[PDB]
């Protein structure tokens, strides 16, 4: 372990010491764009360095040349470096080009202190021991993991630190097959980055209704893709929410008053801001256990849309403006015509904070609306890296909109967010249709030739946005046994693909002894296996580790390259 | 055998349940602690008005504390029932701990203290058990049973309550190395609530059920005089404490009086007053404006109370029937009576103590220049009348000597021929003086 | 439990409106009800230098308290204070006390240097004997005051503390104090306070607590009566720790055996004031116990120790009679002293009236070592000879050890005398 | 509200139950018991010490109701027609029989004799006293006195009532020196009212259910009551200094003697402590008190209420720190009897020596528990109260063992500090 749970007030503490002066700006936060987890934990940090007037600059940064570029463009006057959202899965010193030797001061006395900190601040689990163990400018924000499931690496490290006959070679391969075992591991993610700065918050004691009004969407920015990590931290949140609550319950709506509540919040997208009918019908997992992509499946809903005897001129009316009779008996109406058609799962626990007169919204469409923001909110070498350049941009309009005054942003937000569910709904039902997976026995490839609105998938999110559309829609399949997919999405601007190598997940709601193992994401390594030999032109910049750049030419080749390799 | 035999726990500035999760376990002058229920136990928060010198923390709680007491250096938290008590300082060198107190039958702790040299736990049966700072016992002593424990930086003040003794007090200050006392079960003149408490009050049954003595606050003073604050809301000082036979029992402050006289004239009830700590006529408390008489988790902002002798008299006082008016002939006796209880315990302290800020000096030489002015007021008053004697007896109390020459210039000014050579004569006996 | 206002020596109303306040060595004070208020009457029993007047009231004053120089009075309720002094060239003034909601006054009190008003709350607010304040106390609830020339007393009661009794020296400048809250051994009345009394039950729900006087005696020594019928004073009052409580008169048992030694139970006595021994009281029998009718004279009545027993008394033998002189004469020594050493010589004749007593103490002694030479034990004459003072009584004592067929007897008094030297 | 039931009582008193057989007075020199031959009642008076105290017995028709033991004399009296019988054991003093003067509601609650004077309470609130011969010598008023226990020169003044509660009191009278220490304080000893089978006649014998009120073996005052506890006095000569630390806890500690079950049949009578030697009654049966006559008293160590209830296996951390409490409360007590009562037993200075090693040692044990915690806080704080200075050397021993540098260095500085004191 470097940074454990109890000790955050110690990191806190030592970055004041360093770079809480007002004289200049000795404080920089990386931060990942295309992450709302990362965008709500500089939010948070942001908000915390505003109270104690500590001058600090925010970064956006998306892919690892840039962080490069930016690091050798720093200036050594800042002493305090936060990268938030990336870092602990590579060899910063070695990337950075960092020797402890040009950044330490005064090292005598049986201590150290160095020019320059580094606190990598992120959730992906493949923690690099060269950097959680084996150096002391790069200070790692663990949340626990390491100081109890790190004992036999923490041991097979040292020893081949230390150590530089027949029984001590014996026992080196020994120690460093330990060490190789704990690499070739796919990467997951174990908490989110806001529920930690919030725990070091509460260790400092400024949490406040805005703080965990953060905690809250960055905690639910998990629950698409790492549901048991949402549903272990979520009873944290719900204690939370109970205790910063007034006790002044039941009085009259002022237009002042700030409530989060712990109310039912189906789990359909963007309920109330849409129409009920729409709400059913573009949610990933009313699609994965109806199979709406295919003709039937409208049929299906609308009878179960009758079955439940709302009629289908109130069912697509907009939320604000249905029947108060029928929008008071949501409730019954789910609880006795849901379970028919194995939608059990939709009636669910959520967060929802009201500003005032200006109506509820739930942490679920608070979400959705800043990942739309950060989507769509605004000769092959130069086109990309403007496309690098609107991608950080969209990470201010999605900063922005996380203010209660710029509700005018959200709501547009909230706008784009339904049309690009519509865009990946078409898309869907296009290759759904075309039978475009190809099935394999390694991995169920698929590949966007040609269409409408291709454009859209060139930005990560959205393609992983369609991907789990897809995933979730394969998860409730029986048949399919559980296989990685590959999305790919050719840019014909600049003649590259865009390859995405996901990972499988277990339906949504089911908790079994296998569901519990989580799912590893191992098209890292074998990308960066495949990319280190036979030079391909391929862009491994992403800090998402599974997501590739490559070019048309090459992309055929790569996959049977890739087909050839048994790392995944 | 019931009522006032319930040794229910309290700690300083206490707050019920109510009708919420919300409870105040201590109102320091340092800070507040507060608890609420996590739908299966109770989750603490310790906030500290001195933002700049430590910072407030929340942790998750099992036991279910119902005691609590803020220091400068550390807060100990404590169990009604099988009171196992907690103590954690707030700085991290320091380590906190728990420790299990000796249970007997019927047995409930009723008040906890700590203190940077001792820490003390109440005891229902009466019991004086003592720890270290770090929980190694130190010693166990019977005692009338404790209900209350207030304590300084370095002394401790509690009050004892028994069925067959009454309500006696006790100051002893532990000391660095020296165990001085300075009083000892002595008898105190605190109203107990007997009347009020005969079945007839509104909203006041819950908050005596929090707390059978209704005795809402033990706070010290900034130069370390016990007060004290309940149901007759008049607080009550201890001006001579250092000498156990000067022991003085002084009402300085009237909650009652003082809110009609600021109200406009109504006797209004729905103002009542949480006191949370007191120095030199800085009375902090919370004045909750409603039918509950504690306040809420939204901690309102602690407006000050100046102090105000129960001199205040309702015949003199309503003299103009409904800015209430003061008589200008009791009011600058009023501050008279102030100026010399201020000047005659900050003297305690000045030699005593030491100066405590750099400017108590001044402060005194101030109020002793007001003091003084208050007795040519009353001069000129008594002068107004042509009572020459009352004049002459009121000039023996003059200390500085040019507010005597301003007395002779009274006198040789307010048809007083006959002052003017008593006057005279009391300046020429000062000369020699 | 009730609070309802009382001075010392207070009568209550009974059947007649002519009711006494306060009675005093130098005055006292009589109320009477013309149909609408009562008139205070204040008349001297000193010199024609103290001139008594009467005057009309209106405000109607429940207490009462006289001095040497000045009366204070005041009322429960609405307590409106007017101390007129004595001398016509001191005036009078009037003011009103502050209160509470249900607040009463209790007692009063009057001393030359402040004047001191309590409360039923337990306010101790001491003025000036012109009206001007001069400081605000608090302590147990009060139900009476009494206050001397320079040190004041008061009687703590409350329903949990309990009685308690005060002793306060304000004086002029110096807050001399030895006694703050400590608790008096006075015995509430518990038989009689049941509901079965013979001319008393006016005075027992007027005066719950039963006292009936809380006087002085000549050097400031606080007495206590009440309806026990015990006489309580402060035998060590300069001591604190040391101080006592001895009955130094049972006015029961006196008036048991005054008229002839048989039984009689209407021979009630109301005390007056005390001077050395000199306990005058009023003598009154029949059923008003308290002088509702014209007081009599204040006849005499000395103290006498306790130590009498009904068994050897169902006359007065002699060899105990000369016990219970001895008794008198040791405890009224101390009290003849301290007045030498605290007080100074003031009366004039506290030297002679001292010697005069040591004299009598010592003839007591050798009055009961000639009753244990009678009993031929030479301990207990030894150690009645261990307090002999004068040198003289000592050789006198030698002379009863010779004639008292008793060798051992002469040589332990001629080896005190040989100390002596 | 009427309860003024202040029947008499005497140490280690005893009801009178079904039979005739029933205590007057049960001290550490001897017991007293009583039977009836259907007309009178006989007292045997019996001696527990060496034959020189020989038993005696005499025939009583006046039904005597109390009694009290000392080393020159036993007094005997009864609660109504006041008589005394204070018949010395030795013969050299000549017994004498006193009428205790009886009033109306008066009762005689207890009687307290010392070698130097005899002392007689009652439930009216007196004090008096007589000589060695009888005569009385100085009658006092005080708090309704229900329980009164003497010294051979120092009297533990119980006085109780409902207007004042429980209030102890400790002078010293003697020969002829008259010292006051602790008077009209209250105690903190707890009225039995929760409390039934053979405890409602022991009720009605007693109100308050005290025990016993002997003395220490060197004259510290003790009390023992049904909580089951001994309040002594550390610090007895300073008033504002004055301590009552529980001493032992029957109830507690019967809990783990018979199996560490609930039991209420091993009911324990305590007699007298003496250093850590409290002889104790082990009274089996229904009934609490000892129908028998009296076996010998038990020893038992004492305990004050230290454990907790989460043979007997005890917590080698809580038994060293009860050891550690128990000798530091002993080291005040044993000092106590150095400088004004002296040596006296013979053995004051080695039981002081011996205490103060177990003490240090207890010390050690505690810094090895602390170490072991790693606590470096605690082992500071525990370091400051070694008193050999080899056991500091033991101290630094254990500080370089218990990985920590600046343990060693922390305890060297003290022990520097110590060098050059």
């Amino acid at each position: 372990m470097y940074y454990g749970i109890s000790q955050f007030s110690e990191a806190y503490n030592k970055i004041l010491r360093n770079s809480s002066s007002h004289s200049s700006c000795q404080l920089v936060i990386f931060v990942s764009c295309l992450n709302i987890d990362a965008l709500c934990a500089t939010k948070m940090l942001s908000l915390l360095f505003k109270k104690q007037l500590v001058q600090s600059q925010i970064v956006p940064i998306f892919g690892y040349s840039e962080l490069r570029r930016h690091y050798s463009q720093l200036d050594d006057n800042i002493n305090s470096l936060l990268l938030v959202g990336f870092g602990g899965v590579i060899d910063l010193e070695a990337f950075l080009e960092i020797d402890p030797q040009e950044y330490v001061i005064d090292t005598d006395s049986g201590e150290q202190s160095f020019r320059r900190d580094i606190y990598v601040l992120d959730a992906h689990r493949p923690w690099n021991l060269d950097n959680i163990f084996g150096s002391q400018i790069i200070q790692c924000f663990d949340d626990g993991t390491v100081d109890d499931t790190l004992g036999e690496q923490k041991e097979a490290y040292y020893k081949l630190l230390e150590l530089d006959r027949k029984q001590r070679k014996k026992q080196i391969h020994e120690y460093e097959g330990v060490l190789e075992e704990y690499y070739s591991q796919g990467t997951t993610v174990v908490n989110s980055i806001s529920a930690q700065i919030y725990s070091l918050l509460s260790a400092i004691g400024e949490t406040n209704l805005s703080n965990l009004w953060l905690n809250i969407l960055g905690t639910t920015s998990l629950d698409i893709a790492y549901a048991q990590v949402y549903n272990r931290l979520y009873p944290l949140l719900q204690d939370e929410v109970k205790r910063l609550t007034p006790s002044s319950r039941n009085s009259v709506k002022t237009p002042d008053t700030l409530t989060l509540n712990i109310q039912p919040d189906y789990y359909l997208f963007l309920l109330r801001h849409s129409s009920l009918y729409d709400s059913f019908y573009y949610s990933n997992y009313v699609n994965a256990k109806l199979s709406l992509w295919n003709e039937n499946g409208k049929k299906r809903l609308h009878k179960m849309f009758a079955r439940m005897g709302i009629p289908l001129s109130t069912a697509q009316e907009t939320w604000l403006y249905m029947d108060h009779s029928i929008k008071r008996e949501l409730g019954i109406i789910f609880d006795k015509n849901l379970d028919r058609y194995g939608l059990q799962d939709i009636i669910r626990d959520g967060f929802v904070r009201t500003l005032g007169y200006r109506g509820s919204i739930s942490a679920s469409e608070f979400v959705e609306a800043l990942t739309a923001l950060l989507e769509v909110g605004n000769n092959s070498a130069q086109k990309l890296t403007n496309l690098r350049k609107r991608w950080v941009s969209n990470f201010w309009l999605s900063w922005d909109a996380l203010d209660d005054r710029k509700v005018e942003l959200l709501n547009r937000g909230i706008q784009l967010a339904q049309d690009l569910q519509r865009a990946i709904f078409n898309t869907g039902v296009a290759i759904l249709e075309k039978k475009l997976i190809k099935h394999l026995r390694i991995y169920r490839l698929c590949v966007l030739q040609d269409g409408p609105d291709l454009d859209l998938y060139r930005n990560p999110l959205t393609l992983l946005r369609l991907g789990n559309w897809l995933i979730e829609c394969c998860a409730e399949s029986e048949d399919k046994q559980l296989l990685p997919m590959v999305l790919a999405s050719i840019d014909e601007n600049t003649d590259t693909y865009l390859v995405a190598g996901l990972t499988p997940r277990y339906p949504r709601g089911l908790d079994t002894i296998h569901t519990k193992k989580p799912i590893l994401n191992n098209f890292s390594m074998a990308f960066q296996q495949i990319t280190a030999e036979t030079d391909a032109k391929v862009r491994i910049d992403n800090f998402e580790s599974s997501i590739i750049e490559i070019r048309r030419e090459d992309l055929s080749p790569f996959l049977e390259k890739l087909t050839l390799s048994g790392l995944l | 055998n019931t009522g006032k035999f319930r040794y229910m726990p309290f700690s300083p500035a206490g707050t019920p349940f109510g009708f919420t999760d919300r409870r105040y376990l201590t109102m320091n002058e340092v800070g507040y602690v507060s608890t609420v229920k996590n739908s299966e136990q109770y989750s603490i928060t310790v906030s500290f008005f001195d933002v700049g010198r430590f910072r407030e923390y929340h942790f998750e709680d099992l036991f279910g504390y119902d005691l609590c007491f803020l220091n400068e250096k550390g807060t100990l938290f404590g169990q009604s029932k099988t009171g196992q008590i907690q103590y954690r300082p707030h700085d991290s060198i320091h380590s906190n701990w728990t420790k299990i107190i000796p249970l007997q039958a019927g047995e409930r702790i009723t008040s906890v203290a700590a203190t940077p040299v001792r820490v003390i736990v109440g005891t229902s049966l009466g019991y004086f058990r003592s720890f270290n700072q770090f929980g190694v016992p130190f010693a166990v002593e019977k005692t009338s049973p404790i209900v209350a424990l207030t304590a300084q930086n370095y002394r401790v003040f509690s009050v004892h309550y028994s069925q067959f003794h009454g309500l006696s007090y006790s100051l002893s200050e532990l000391g660095t190395s020296s165990k001085r006392y300075y009083k000892r079960e002595c008898p105190l003149p605190m109203s107990l609530p007997n009347i009020n408490s005969d079945m007839k009050k509104d909203a006041n049954l819950d908050y005596y059920n929090f707390n059978p003595m209704g005795i809402k606050s033990l706070f010290f003073s900034s130069y370390g005089d016990p007060c004290i604050f309940g149901s007759d809301n008049t607080l009550l000082l201890l001006s001579k404490w250092r000498s156990p036979e000067e022991s003085k029992w002084l009402p300085i402050l009237d909650s009652n009086m003082e809110i009609w006289k600021m109200s406009g004239g109504k006797e209004t009830t729905d103002i009542h007053v949480w006191p949370l700590a007191l120095a030199y006529d800085t009375l902090n408390c919370i004045l909750v404006k409603g039918k509950h008489i504690w306040p809420e988790f939204p901690l309102p902002l602690p407006s000050e109370m100046e102090i105000r002798m129960p001199v205040f008299v309702k015949s003199k006082l309503l003299e103009e029937n409904k800015e209430i008016q003061i008589p200008v002939s009791m009011a600058a006796e009023e501050e008279y009576l102030r100026s010399k209880v201020l000047s005659e315990l900050l003297t305690d302290t000045l030699e005593n103590d030491g100066e405590m800020y750099g400017n108590e000096n001044e402060v005194l030489a101030a109020l002793n220049g007001a003091y003084d002015k208050a007795l040519l007021r009353l001069f000129a008053s008594a002068c107004s009348d042509q009572n020459v004697e009352k004049a002459l007896s009121l000039a023996h109390e003059l200390k500085q000597d040019r507010a005597l020459t301003a007395a002779v210039k009274i006198s040789e000014r307010a048809e007083l021929p006959s002052l003017v050579k008593k006057i005279n004569n009391i300046r020429e006996a000062r000369y020699e003086q």
